[PDB]
């Protein structure tokens, strides 16, 4: 029917009537703020604090919670559903760590979808303009395909290293950053098989299936180390935070951002490739914003809680070390690859000042951070030692 | 030079072959099944096409909020008693929400699959979404609302009552402890199957008919994630229909998950229904029928049968217990209102009438009840009564279910009236039903919660109010309230003078 | 004077912070879940607050441990001195060598409460917990309902106080 | 108050009851699609189409109008307020073109907010990046400040062209795509300074004052031409359609193609910038978009018209000569700007196979629809001579 | 290396230096002013961040129109005379919506300053948004209304009634026909701040009175964007103000701005207020004398007297004639109701009260003679009765202004009762006031519009409506009705056996 056969509160005017008729003069209470409780990390409290602090309900014996008593159903054998037991780093208050970003759900997949709708317009404009006329032929049958496809293994693997944080987080707020930096690095993968999707539908021999960078990464040698490592953060570490630290402040930032930014952001330009560094552009966005996440975790937090400062930086400290040797030996495997490119692509003049931006970068950024002491001509020089 | 692109399928097309082999690739979660690397998923999606489709949901959602509902004083022209149901729905939905996420997150660990990893991440960040919707509500209610009491804190205030232990357990606990598949069981081929997707939506219902149409506006988003999360519960099956490990253990796994999440739902939903609104859409005991015995136990579970699913053999219990337990609980919930973090309301003329008209006796024993409190002064703060007090006048003990949490009062109940008590190393447990007591016998280094009665023993109340903030802003009025009316409410003090202090029920046996 | 703030937790506090010395604070610890966790604690006494307790023992152990092992040492040696990875694969030995479940649950049980971190490495105990927590399981949920209440009272050994069913 | 002092016709239970009551049984026409007598280019009826045509008010006289009568108040001297004497072209609909697109209000900011939004996105991950260091200095400093930045002139001449059509266009349809064909160049011309302004932050020295570019543009002699074409383009056309037409049909395709795509996609990349090509994907992607709605209007609707397509291709054709030779002047003097590029950067022959990608992708695009007997190598060996 | 960006003003900053000196560098259009070189504009917006803003408003209102609105069916919850009264309010308002861009174009090239012409621009943009915005609403109520009929055609059945004929002078071509200070004047100056701004709020409160929540989400949204075209308005003085010419044109463009302007709104806007609506929110009368007396003709103008502006000189003779101007307007539009897409309604006895009440004598003039209409059967289909034959019968001509094109009945009207008839050149011209006769006289070439009687002289009304597609989709029954009803709707047969032929009534001088 035109006014259906469901009558609503709001609208119908019997039940509208009775509705009024029981409501009080005022509100029962003035305190409109949901989350009001919680302690602002800026001025005012945000609608990303809101939303998000305080929805795990841990109990007291678990820093910051605000609840009380065990688990009402534990694992077979005792294994509280979390637990402090889940991750070496100690802290006054696991509630205490902000996504600089303030992403809850709807920012974070709104950003992601404009990203995704200017990706496919971009793609239409690219091949309407014919602009792979102007491409190297060899760069993007060889060093594209096979080599940056390839590394779309390294971001899976990373995505995948986050599974356990996702179940073992022991907050809100950094189960949220955990699971976006997870994630954003799928997309990053799943862009790299984009693009060369794309090339598979304007170059009329070039082949998507992944088998050819899929064979150079579980066999080659240039990213041998690489998937060494990879396997190891992710399937080897059974903490939490020792994952979402190595991965984020030490692997991918010195590994990850070598090949991204200093090798094929870099590189792909000269070849007269401007398709490539379209999704790099993504992939840093999401770095750098991620960035930001992990250092307010285990810096601002952990590295630097009133408590446990020592202690947590200590651990990292070792986490550190005992990540950045196999970092080391992806860097040197990856090195090799550049014997591969063209006569007079780049010198190792070049090389070695792109490894000092990504030494020097990770040293400010990340090392300083809970004062490792790390040698920047020792670290350069040991990976510099894989060239031809 | 024709305009090309690539879209999600494109690209799904080849996310199987993007795990590869290696000596430790296995799920770090302890499990009896294998779930097969083979298994796909249903929906074709990568990261940025998610981003998208969930994206144009929240535009609808947060626009209609923002504007219209605004607009229209949505948030105020709601009934007082909805207006409180809402905040334990919504918070409450919320933490199942929230560790839904945890779980996921432990079942994308748990298959080896891509796609199935995939399938579990799509809704690890379904999770996420829905998380931050449940706290929207209580967020625009309490921004918005009649009385934000309760919506603005729930967080920590739920932590005071009894009925927050027990929806832990049904969507905390036992979406993230123990076996994955068993997890599995208790979120998607339960859970969600059985009782989220049919409550959400009518929840949207029953919300409606109360002047509530910010709900539905969030509640229907929330409904339309759930297809994908059906099936990744039924994939989860498919995965390890194959290991014989199954024919051994996934029907066991199974009843204990179907007698977990209705052991919960079938007394807690239809009391927030019945009792937490003034216009009905539906009787429980029909309501709870169709889903549980029809739609879930007759057509879902059917389909699984070629995977060797059978119905739980604890079905029959669990409708012969249905009837009265959402009117049970009601009673003890009103007798221990000073607990809760919302305000509460005797059924009105009406609604007893509605009550006898559909439950045959009801006036008789829940009725008279409640017309006798009432007249005693329950809803006057200078009674000096809290029902509470009735129920030990009358030796009416009120346990609290090791395993569940869910409370109940075998001298009183309509219902089951079965009570099971134990003593095991110098501690006292007390059950409410077959199944549950199996439980804790083969399981009880699994179930060592302290119940509301053992850590507030020998605590007076208005304290454990006092101490755990169950007050409203001017720090001396209770958040709960015996009744939904704009005057007469109880403070801190009214408590206080009532002298009630806690005691060990189990403690009588000694 | 109740929940979050106590005398009893009060007095534990300022019982930690006498401790100075990794192999003591690491013994009170391993100590107090032999007495007030898992359902076979010495007692029941301090039910309300161990949860609370405990963690702040482990503060306590983590801090002295991190000071006193070596960075190699923090990462495969137990805060006892034992190797991690010899406890763990011992372990899970006796584990695949129960007979039956009420053997295994003892095992598992045990384990939690000897090395839970900051006494083992979580690396290594959460692999443990992988492993042994499987097992566990695989011999519980066999013919789960087989056994009938009466019996199974009797073999889990709980005193029954009261029965009553209509 | 509680309720507030206005009742709401919706909601109030006395107004309410008094609506419904008045309310028929059901609805008094079952046909309920606005827009239903306008004929649908493709299978059903568009939410773009169905809002926009016949918007217009045009009577009968002003081919395909639904109103009839003149216009209530002309100007003085009696110039009607829309009509056939503003444009040389004829047609038997002016309500027949389609945005390829569908772009209504709505759907074109949405995208333009999505690209706005990503691009800030962009320039914050691009800076905290650090990857300004690997730009060639003097690519920064000369081309990009000086040339692309001249080149804004370019683009704000071409969106100026479009204020008159803005004002005559004969259609609803017409008008709607020729205004976001204009605000799509003003656009274009603001990232170009957004790009200046963005170097000025990062890079110490550089100065985002236009005084530079504009006496570049003003003054010098790489674009001298183009700054006169624009000039004609803008101010010496006051036919709507022969600006539109010559505009996007022949010299932005012409010579703002080469310029964009040619010259500083197509070296930008040799010199280690990323940044420009960023900007130029957005108005390459616009161009396209543009170029859609273009060919519909001017082929499709107009050349192919079934009553005037002869006559149209003629003024087209005679358009597309009168614009051409101030096109290949343009192109002409532009080749000048080769000579100041460090040694080695081009070469002449890759100069003259870019110049015919473009000379050829227009000959496709747009000449061969209207029968122009274009030459391609005549036109080339007219540009080359500028190559000093 | 610390995160970077550029906004909207750092890069306006520059946007001034855009737009280079050239001897050609000059306006297209014809015209008596200067717009200053350096002109400067109030919101410094660019092209990216301009769409980003609207992209945010127009998220929130489709939200609320597909979601929440359509959830609650507020497209059918609407009171049946508003439901008509949108149809012509949504669409005549749509027309102006689409001509100020055309209007904005010709400002656009009209300014010299970067900054002022990309003032206009954004105009341009709005007013693209506001055309759409207004098809939407009529859109929305032909999906979902009660009556989707005129709603679903109304750019083509609007051709047949004569109100659309003066809608388009002070909407159309008003606002881009002549010099181009004339039509900023007309519509930006006069239309937009006195008229428009006002009016846009007040129809949603009209709306949100008679049931309608969709026109307000609308309109409250293209609200929002006014205030920049109000400072285009007011630039556009500043812009002239330094220039000789302007001390001697300025105000007489003014003053024909706004008696063109009023002419039209002041019958108009009073009669679809009062008489296409159920629930009243102000008296017309009181409505006009704020917003065109007191905030516009007081507070605005006066605030350019700075500039040289002064309060129009014919604002005495446009109150003075406005009192019953609606009144007398609508008699006619009810007794050529066959003319319009729309369906009308007699002054119920609820509503007479009212206009008595308002407007003293109303009843013994207009009352009666709607009394009067309903007992000849206006309302009746089988009556063979339409109250133009009332006027025929009762000699009292019709007559279309040559200028305004505003129908009046200078015999009849409690109003103003001129009427000035004169021959030119072998064509007849009738005016109704003394400045639209100076407009003719001074700009003869300028009012050639044929009015509805030249145009349909001689023809039988059946056949026009016919002609011009005034039937609904059974291709019988009329569009326009003289009654809201569900039931006994007038068909083209009904009028055809009136055997109504129209006749120009000029004709009868000699
Ligand atoms: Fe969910
Ligand atoms: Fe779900
Ligand atoms: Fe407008
Ligand atoms: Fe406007
Ligand atoms: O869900
Ligand atoms: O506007």
């Amino acid at each position: 029917s035109m006014l259906g056969e469901r009558r609503r509160g709001l609208t119908d005017p019997e039940m509208a009537a009775v509705i009024l008729k029981a409501l009080p003069e005022a509100p029962l209470d003035g305190n409109n703020k949901m989350g009001y409780f919680v302690t602002p990390r800026w001025k005012r409290l945000t609608e990303y604090e809101a939303l998000t602090v305080y929805a795990q309900p841990n109990a007291d014996w678990i820093a910051g919670g605000l609840d009380w008593g065990d688990w009402t159903q534990k694992f077979h054998g005792g294994r509280p559903s979390w637990g402090n037991e889940t991750t070496e780093l100690r802290t006054v208050d696991w509630f205490k760590h902000r996504d600089p970003l303030r992403r809850w759900h709807a920012p974070y997949v709104k950003d992601k979808a404009e990203e995704w709708r200017y990706t496919d317009r971009f793609l239409q404009g690219y091949s309407a303009d014919g602009q792979i006329r102007a491409m190297n032929p060899t760069w993007r049958d060889e060093f594209i395909n096979r080599y940056w496809g390839a590394f779309l293994f390294n971001e899976y693997g990373l995505f995948n290293a986050h599974s356990q944080g996702a179940r073992e987080a022991l907050s809100d707020v950094t189960r949220v950053s955990l699971a976006f930096w997870g994630f954003d690095k799928i997309d990053i993968a799943q862009m790299i098989q984009l693009e060369r999707g794309f090339l598979a539908k304007i170059v009329p021999g070039f082949d998507e299936s992944t088998a050819v960078p899929k064979a150079e990464w579980t066999n080659g040698e240039v990213y041998k180390s690489a998937r060494l490592a990879v396997e190891g953060l992710w399937q080897e570490v059974f903490d939490w935070n020792e994952s979402a630290f190595s991965v984020h402040a030490v692997y991918d930032a010195l590994f990850g951002q070598f090949v991204r930014r200093e090798f094929f952001q870099r590189l792909a330009p000269r070849f007269g490739d401007n398709l490539t560094p379209f999704f790099i552009n993504q992939a840093q966005t999401y770095f750098q914003i991620a960035k930001q996440g992990v250092q307010d975790l285990y810096y601002n937090c952990l590295g630097d809680d009133p408590e446990f400062s020592d202690y947590n930086r200590t651990v990292m400290r070792n986490w550190t070390g005992k990540w950045l040797e196999p970092t080391i030996a992806a860097l040197r495997d990856f090195m090799g690859l550049f014997a591969k490119l063209p006569a007079g692509t780049t010198d190792k003049e070049e090389i070695t000042a792109s490894l000092y931006r990504v030494v020097d970068d990770w040293i400010e950024d990340y090392a300083s951070r809970i004062d490792f002491k790390a040698d920047r001509d020792q670290i350069v020089k040991a990976v510099l030692a894989g060239l031809k | 030079r024709a305009p090309t692109s690539v879209n999600a399928q494109e690209v799904h097309r080849w996310l199987q072959s993007f795990n590869w082999d290696f000596k430790n690739n296995r799920t770090k979660y302890a499990t009896k099944y294998k779930m097969a690397n083979e298994t796909k998923e249903q929906f074709k999606l990568i990261a940025k096409e998610y981003a998208r489709m969930e994206a144009v949901k929240d535009e609808r959602q947060f626009g209609s909020l923002q504007d219209a509902l605004t607009r229209l004083n949505a948030g105020v022209r709601v009934h007082p008693k909805w207006n409180e149901t809402m905040k334990v729905v919504s918070n409450f939905l919320e933490v199942g929400e929230y560790n839904a996420i945890a779980a996921t997150g432990m079942l994308w660990d748990s298959a080896q699959a891509a796609e199935q990893k995939n399938g579990y991440l799509a809704q690890v960040l379904d999770e996420i979404r829905h998380t931050h919707q449940c706290a929207y509500v209580n967020y625009y209610f309490a921004k918005n609302g009649q009385d934000p009491a309760g919506h603005n804190d729930a967080r920590r205030t739920r932590t005071i009552g009894p009925l927050w232990k027990g929806m832990k357990r049904v969507f905390s606990d036992g979406f993230i402890s123990g076996d994955a598949v068993e997890c599995s069981l208790n979120l998607q081929l339960v859970g969600e199957a059985c009782f989220t997707n049919p409550l959400i939506v009518a929840v949207t219902e029953w919300a409606a008919a109360n002047g509530d149409e910010i709900t539905p506006t969030v509640f229907l988003s929330i409904e339309t994630d759930e297809l994908r999360h059906m099936a990744n519960g039924y994939q989860t099956v498919v995965s390890i229909a194959n290991d014989p490990a199954s024919a051994k253990y996934l029907n066991t796994d199974l009843n204990n998950a179907f007698w977990t999440q209705q052991k919960y739902f079938t007394p807690v939903l239809g009391m927030l229904f019945e009792y937490g609104s003034k216009f009905k859409v539906e009787p429980w005991v029909k309501t709870w029928d169709r889903w549980v015995y029809e739609d879930w136990g007759g057509i879902w579970i059917g389909r699984l049968g070629k995977y060797g699913v059978e119905s739980p053999r604890s079905l029959k219990d669990a409708k012969q217990d249905a009837y009265w337990a959402h009117h049970d609980l009601y009673l003890l919930a009103y007798a221990l209102w000073p607990t809760g973090f919302f305000r509460l309301a005797l059924p009105d003329q009406e609604e007893m009438e509605w009550f006898e008209a559909n439950y045959p006796g009801w006036y008789d024993h829940y009725g008279k009840i409640y017309e006798e409190w009432r007249a005693r002064g329950c809803e006057d703060p200078s009674s000096g009564f809290i029902p509470l007090m009735w129920f030990i006048e009358n030796n009416h003990p009120i346990y609290i279910d090791r395993v569940s949490q869910v409370p109940f009062c075998p001298s009183l109940a309509k219902g089951a009236s079965t009570l099971r008590v134990h003593e095991y190393n110098g501690e006292m447990h007390t059950f409410s039903d077959q199944w549950g007591e199996r439980m804790w016998l083969a399981e009880p280094e699994r179930y060592e919660c302290q119940n509301i009665f053992e850590q507030y023993e020998g605590r007076e109340l208005s304290e454990v109010i006092a101490e755990l903030h169950g007050l409203r802003s001017d720090g001396k009025t209770l958040i709960a309230q015996p009744h939904v009316r704009g005057d007469k409410l109880w403070t801190l003090d009214d408590i206080k003078r009532l002298n009630c202090v806690f005691k060990n029920p189990v403690k009588a046996f000694n | 004077l109740g929940i979050h703030s106590n005398d009893t937790r009060d007095a534990w506090v300022n019982k930690i912070a006498q401790l100075n010395t990794l192999e003591k604070a690491a013994e009170m610890l391993k100590q107090f879940r032999m007495d007030h966790t898992t359902p076979f604690r010495n007692s029941y006494e301090l039910d309300n607050d161990y949860l609370w307790i405990e963690a702040k023992l482990e503060e306590k152990v983590a801090v002295l441990k991190a000071r006193a092992f070596n960075e190699v040492d923090f990462r495969h040696k137990t805060a006892f001195g034992e190797d991690a990875k010899s406890v763990l694969d011992g372990t899970v030995a006796k584990m695949n060598a129960a007979k039956d479940k009420w053997e295994a649950e003892k095992i598992h049980i045990g384990f939690r409460q000897a090395y839970k971190p900051p006494i083992m490495p979580v690396n290594y105990f959460l692999d443990g917990e992988r492993q042994l927590g499987t097992r566990l399981m695989e011999l519980r949920n066999l013919n789960y309902y087989d056994t009938p209440l009466e019996e199974l009272r009797k073999q889990r050994g709980v005193r029954v106080v009261h029965l009553q069913s209509p």
